[PDB]
């Protein structure tokens, strides 16, 4: 797990975190998670611990040592824990639930207590740190965008539309354009502004991209910028370019056929180390490895009793 | 004990009302004899004598003698009723097998399976003859249910109509809308719901797309009628009249008579008037107006009594069901 | 009003022109109506300025003059408007209310009051006896009196539609309302007497049959065990404790008292003692032996109270059982037009229901040959379910006024209640007409489909339901949706239905009940519709609610399973309507529901407005904070916005059938369906 | 007299169908019995309807 190179954490409703193997898709270990479910899984950029968010309760599960109990569980939260994020640096934890706060956690510091509170009005369903370290994301069941300083703590609230459940936002690591991704299935991405030391960095609307036309779960931008995965609960990951933003690539989970109702939801999407390949999680408790120029699965991971609602990738040497 | 009952239902030689009025008696009684139940069995003597008394236990000793059979007497007399309401229907035993299915329907043994899909289609037909409106929309709702087509929309539109329901017609507009756009909904849907601004528009478009027929011309200017733009119908009516053929001029005539004596045209009230058929309530209607404004007040008085004597029929009809 | 709006220049052009419209017409009813509705709302305009300015001396003064300038022409035309009306007078004579509780104490308003009292006929005070009465310890001395007066009138002329709330009012906790009930009550026995007596009477053997004294043990212990186990309160543990044994002290007073006091009364008394001892010494071991015997006493009285299945007359109270052609009149059934309809006797038994709060079901014959049931509710405020009830009556009378309305045959089912104390009442029990949620349990074990089926699936797909995120719910939901047929409701209509003609009858009338219920509930903010809260008539097949216990937002306030639904629109329902869904005869009855009460959105504002500022029911809104103005303001301001339209959007008004069409994808919207307790049954 | 019928009805002008609505089991059972049941029930129905009236004088 911990010493091979690619890590492939997955996990569901079956209070188990499941570490599988890219090369061989085999199962090596499993993690007990009782009390709740897990809502994301996330790899700390030091590859040092794995982090868990669950319900009430953030727990990091070693990633070296096999079969280990929860090294740090941070309670203290109610009302669920939506995404966490992660500093580059390793010493702040960023993490937002359904509370209307985002949190920020101090590993390093012993402190049980949060460091620093972002409070909003509706709950809090996605949180995503720039590449720069210097400014927070946070979407809300309301709609309103909100970028929140790491230095200033001005907040500057953006609502695409009004009166829309904003479900994920990301961008890219270059932080050449972020996309942000509401209930309607519309994709909105913004240009972002050159702007460091000055924090400007102002919002220019290019694009509303009809991604889907029922509820969109989660995007990502692919570590060479040029992709934007975006998953939807129409079974359909829908892959846009990033220069012309069309549909190169639709992975589908349709049984191809009218007589099938609910197969399951897709909210899954993790771009490979040179985004050649993505592992997408869905809701037929089968995660699925795609090709992207093709749009093949060139392996499934099956096992899980119940569906799979989080996944984790990490190509980092 | 099967003997009588297939020679009753084999016999298919009945042309006439009273003769299909035996038969009906004749399988009451029948069904009475050979009931399981003592209970029903006993009554059959009465029920001799007294007819109400078939009918009443007419559903119970069905359910009694169709329980019993072992599905072949079962397919044998559900090939029967099903020659029975298909030909040489009548209202009165149409009724009462109407009435045996819809007790089927509620009994926990099921409805008799009639020419497949338990016979929705062949009992909403003959329920909206017998003028069961309630029973014909029960099964055209299940055939919808089971599957929604364009024609089930139309005849669910109708049947709401005749039972005095726009606003439960109109929902059904707004589904046919929401499922299938626009194309699929023809301008009589919004002519039937009176929507006469709607239906103006599609039958314009219509004409503007494909090319000109009778019977959108007819349409429009029904809607053109019903909104009271007389200008515009008249202006239609004079614009298509050496165009047109002897039917379709017939069905032009009571339209522009209304157009010509609401706009005062006098004497292209009289041209049209002439061309309604002497034999509608219509025709004689407008002939009495113009005798009206000719001041012919005898002749006047004979075309209101005759038309008194052709609304008998329309208002016979119409009374017979509901005020 | 519409184009310049309200403000300093507009009213005295406005008052100018209805003055003028009044003096050219003096009969005309429109006019005196409206020009008392703009001066009553430059009133409370000027009101509230001052309340903005001055207190964000002499203008204190300026604005008292100006205020009582306004004020006499208002409650004059008012006056004269109820007398032009003559049946409609329903706002009118609330508005009347509102301006003598407000400024009745200045002696020029109290003496347009009197002469618009005495110039009024009595008939028209019986519609607002309840807005009357909660303002009987006023502590206005000047406004008390007439009140007083006016009662008194009241007694002499029809006294039956006073004596029940005046019975109330006598045994009040607080000395100041009794004080003036008992006041009213003995100039009225100067006139009867014998109607005061039999209904004195009948009010505390009513009140003794809803709750018994083992059931009073029974709460008072579980809340002491509350107290004690859980918060270690032993002060509020005696304060409990104490009015039972205060209770205890009167003795017993029938058979089912004595047998109680001969099985329990003793180790209840030994229990006092020992509390007793714990306080002359403070020990743990004095206060356990009491604790021991309480417990013992609350397992007993716990395995009798699933036996106590019904109550006969002759043990619970043989006064009742005594009483016989009593002329006290029928509750909820008086009225100044038709014949009174005196009680001839009650049954002996009364059918105890099995449920929580264990209601009894009463029946009472008229003297008129015909039952009249109803349920005595214990522990439970009736007076929310008064007022509502009569803002129901208002709505039924302005639907019967529009035309529309009226051809559809649109109407609110309403029953009588009659408030016995502030814990108990009587309830009118509507006949033929089964909850929801007995309907669906009787189908689907009529069907083997199991009861909790969609929980069942739910559950089974993800245990960690209840602590799912949103997104994680809404899937959960739509899978159990989707993996389930609900059609449950309109198979069990149409199997119940006799015929197809009565079926069909049946569902129209099911879905405009259906509609007008919803649209009047959003408006007026009730909450909390889980299917055993509602009541389907088999007969006519019209929608009922019941237990107006929240209201106004009440759930979606509260931090605990709020609920984002403003009106239960589940998906069994629509299917239980026509097969095209929504779109038709209940979206249609919504619009005329909405376009009606939207027209008489004034007297919708009097009739709320009115029981939302009674002192007596603002205890609901304080226990929903987290001062009391503020919050009424605040809720009267979101109603009207909902009756404007304006309630989505505060900058944006909003058309009705616009405003409609949101209210139904709110309702049916999945992400706020799966917001709802399970309990509540979203998925039905 | 049909002509004079429908002249003093149209005389008397075309009511509105609503002023004239001012103006003026055994489905049941077997819904609640079970058949067995259900038979005697519906005979005895029916031999009540002809019990009551003079038609008893005759069955």
């Amino acid at each position: 797990v911990g010493s091979d190179p690619v890590i492939l954490a997955t996990a569901g409703y079956d209070h188990t975190v499941r570490f599988w193997q890219a090369h061989s898709g085999i199962c090596t270990r499993t993690v007990q998670h009782q009390d709740s479910q897990v809502n994301a899984l996330e790899v700390t950029p030091d590859r040092s611990m794995i982090a868990a968010a669950g319900y009430q309760h953030i727990r990091m599960y070693d990633l070296n040592s096999n079969n280990p109990n929860p090294i740090i569980s941070y309670d203290g939260v109610n009302k669920n824990i939506a995404s966490v994020g992660f500093h580059e640096d390793g010493r702040w934890m960023y993490t937002g639930g359904e509370d209307c706060t985002a949190r920020i956690w101090d590993l390093r510091s012993r402190n049980l207590q949060c460091q620093r509170i972002f409070q909003v009005n509706a709950p809090i369903n996605c949180v995503c740190l720039h590449p720069n370290q210097a400014e927070l994301i946070v979407g809300d069941q309301s709609g309103a965008i909100h970028i929140w300083d790491l230095k200033t703590d001005h907040n500057e609230q953006l609502i695409p539309e009004p009166e829309v459940s904003i479900t994920s936002a990301h961008i890219d690591p270059d932080a050449s354009y972020m996309a942000a991704v509401n209930s309607t299935g519309n994709c909105y991405v913004w240009n972002l502004t050159g702007g460091i030391g000055d924090e400007v960095t102002q919002l220019i609307p290019k694009t509303k991209i009809p991604a889907h036309t029922r509820y969109a779960l989660q995007c990502r931008f692919s570590p060479d910028s040029t992709l934007l995965a975006t998953c939807s609960a129409d079974q359909t990951c829908k892959i846009w370019r990033t220069s012309n933003f069309s549909l190169m690539t639709e992975l589908s989970i349709k049984s191809g056929n009218p007589g099938e109702s609910s197969r399951g939801w897709m909210w899954g999407c993790a771009f490979s180390g040179d985004s050649q390949y993505i592992v997408t999680a869905s809701s037929d408790n089968l995660a699925r490895l795609w090709c992207v120029e093709t749009g093949e699965i060139k392996r499934e991971y099956g096992g899980h009793q119940k569906a799979v609602v989080c996944l984790a990738f990490n190509d980092s040497v | 004990s099967t003997i009588n009952l297939q020679k009753a239902w084999g016999a298919a030689r009945r042309v006439s009302k009273d003769d299909w009025l035996e038969w009906l008696r004749r399988l009451s009684l029948e069904l009475l004899k050979d009931s399981s139940s003592p209970s029903l069995r006993s009554c059959w003597a009465l029920a001799q004598a007294y007819n109400p008394m078939a009918r009443d236990l007419f559903n119970a000793a069905f359910v009694s003698c169709w329980s019993e059979l072992n599905e072949d007497q079962q397919d044998e007399l559900i090939r029967s009723i099903e020659l029975a309401l298909t030909s040489q229907d009548i209202a009165e035993v149409t009724q009462t097998l109407l009435n045996l299915a819809e007790f089927m329907e509620h009994s926990d043994k099921g409805p008799l399976p009639l020419r497949d899909d338990n016979g929705i289609v062949l009992l909403g037909e003959r329920a909206a003859k017998c003028r069961a409106y309630a029973k014909a929309l029960h099964y055209k709702e299940l055939e919808f249910q089971k599957g929604p087509t364009p024609a089930i929309l139309e005849s669910l539109i109708s049947i709401n109509n005749k039972l005095q329901q726009p606003e439960a017609a109109a929902g059904v507009l707004e589904y046919a809308m929401k499922h299938f756009g626009e194309l699929e909904i023809q301008a009589t849907w919004y002519e039937k719901l009176h929507e006469w601004e709607d239906a103006l528009v599609a039958y314009d478009k219509k004409m503007d797309t494909n090319k000109d027929d009778p019977e959108l011309m007819l349409g429009r200017m029904r809607c053109l009628e019903a909104l009271g733009e007389w200008g515009q119908l008249h202006q239609q009516c004079c614009e298509k009249w050496t165009l047109v053929n002897d039917e379709t001029q017939a069905k032009m005539a009571r339209m522009a008579a209304a157009a010509a004596w609401g706009l005062g045209q006098w004497d292209s009230m009289e041209e049209y008037t002439c061309m309604i058929p002497r034999d509608t309530h219509d025709g004689a209607f407008y002939r009495a107006v113009l005798a009206l404004h000719q001041d012919l007040f005898s002749l006047a008085q004979q075309c209101i009594d005759k038309a008194r004597d052709l609304l008998d029929a329309e208002l016979t009809a119409m009374a017979g069901e509901s005020y | 009003l519409n184009l310049q709006g309200i403000n300093e220049s507009t009213i005295p052009k406005v008052l100018q022109y209805y003055s003028a419209a009044t003096e050219h017409d003096r009969s005309w009813y429109k006019a005196w109506h409206a020009w008392a509705v703009m001066n009553f709302e430059a009133v409370l305009h000027y009101k509230h300025q001052n309340q903005a300015r001055d207190e964000k001396k002499k203008v204190t003064e300026d604005l008292s003059k100006t205020l009582l300038m306004y004020t006499v022409p208002a409650v004059q035309g008012f006056f004269r408007s109820i007398s032009l009306s003559r049946g409609n007078n329903l706002q009118d004579t609330l508005r009347v209310l509102t301006l003598w509780f407000d400024y009745g104490h200045w002696p020029d308003v109290n003496e347009a009051l009197v002469e618009g009292v005495k110039a009024i006929q009595i008939d028209t005070w019986l519609q607002v006896i309840p807005q009357l009465i909660a303002r009987i310890d006023t502590p206005r001395p000047l406004v008390g009196r007439l009140i007083h007066q006016l009662l008194t009138d009241i007694g002499r002329y029809h006294p039956q539609a006073l004596i029940y709330p005046l019975t109330v009012a006598s045994k009040s906790t607080t000395t100041a309302r009794h004080n003036a009930a008992n006041k009213i009550l003995k100039n009225m026995c100067e006139h009867s007497n014998t109607l005061v007596q039999q209904a004195m009477m009948v009010s505390e053997e009513l009140i003794r049959v809803a709750i018994l004294w083992h059931e009073m043990w029974h709460e008072g212990l579980e809340e002491a065990s509350r107290l004690y186990f859980g918060e270690r309160n032993v002060k509020g543990m005696f304060e409990v404790l104490e009015p039972l044994h205060a209770m205890m002290e009167r003795g017993p007073q029938t058979l089912k008292e004595t047998s109680f006091n001969q099985a329990y009364g003793r180790d209840l008394m030994e229990a006092q003692e020992w509390c007793r001892k714990y306080m002359k010494s403070g020990n743990v071991k004095d206060l356990t032996q009491a604790w021991d015997l309480y417990y013992h006493v609350f397992r007993r009285i716990s395995k009798q109270l699933p036996q106590l299945t019904s109550l006969e007359l002759q043990y619970v109270s043989p006064k009742l059982l005594m009483c016989r052609d009593l002329e006290l009149a029928v509750p909820g059934t008086y009225d100044p037009n038709q014949p009174i309809i005196r009680i001839q006797s009650i049954a002996p038994s009364l059918q105890v229901i099995t449920s929580k709060q264990r209601p009894r079901k009463l029946t009472l014959m008229g003297s008129n040959g015909h039952e009249f049931v109803f349920l005595l509710k214990g522990h439970e405020d009736l007076r929310q379910d008064e007022r509502v009830m009569q803002l129901f009556g208002l709505v039924n009378t302005l639907l019967a006024n529009d035309p529309t309305s009226l051809r559809k045959n649109l109407s609110i089912q309403r029953y009588a209640v009659i408030p016995l104390s502030t814990n108990s009442g009587l309830i009118g029990w509507v006949p033929h007409c089964d909850t929801l949620h007995a309907l669906i349990r009787d189908y689907r074990e009529k069907k083997k489909i199991l009861l909790n089926i969609e929980h069942r699936i739910m559950l089974r797909m993800a245990p960690d339901y209840d602590h799912l995120t949103l997104m994680q719910k809404v899937e959960v939901f739509e899978h159990a949706v989707n993996n389930t047929a609900g059609d449950d409701l309109a198979k069990l209509l149409w199997l119940k239905s006799p015929s197809s003609e009565v079926w069909f009858d049946r569902r129209t009338n099911y879905t405009r009940s259906l509609a007008v219920m919803s649209m009047v509930g959003y408006i007026l903010g009730l909450g909390d519709r889980h299917p055993s809260n509602l009541m389907l008539d088999r007969l006519s097949g019209k929608i009922l609610h019941i237990d107006f216990g929240d209201c106004f937002e009440v759930a979606m306030t509260r931090e605990k399973f709020p609920e984002k639904i403003p009106f239960r629109l589940t998906r069994m329902l629509t299917n239980a309507m026509e097969v095209t869904g929504l779109d038709g005869n209940y979206r249609i009855t919504c619009h005329t529901v909405m376009e009606v009460l939207r027209e008489h959105k004034d007297s919708v504002m009097a009739v709320l407005e009115a029981f939302v500022y009674d002192p007596l029911l603002n205890w609901r809104l304080m226990d929903t904070n987290t001062a009391l103005n503020k919050k009424a303001i605040q809720i009267i301001n979101r109603v009207r916005d909902k009756l404007t339209g304006r309630d989505f959007s505060h900058d944006d008004t909003l058309d009705v059938p616009t405003q409609v069409e949101l209210l139904i994808k709110q309702a049916t919207s999945h992400e706020n369906l799966c917001q709802c307790y399970i309990g509540w049954c979203p998925f039905w | 007299t049909r002509r004079e019928a429908i002249r003093v009805l149209g005389l008397l002008g075309a009511l509105d169908p609503y002023k004239h609505k001012v103006n003026i089991e055994m489905l049941v059972n077997m819904g609640n019995l079970p058949l067995d049941e259900f038979y005697p029930a519906v005979s005895m129905v029916a031999l009540m309807r002809i019990f009551r009236d003079q038609s008893l004088s005759h069955h």
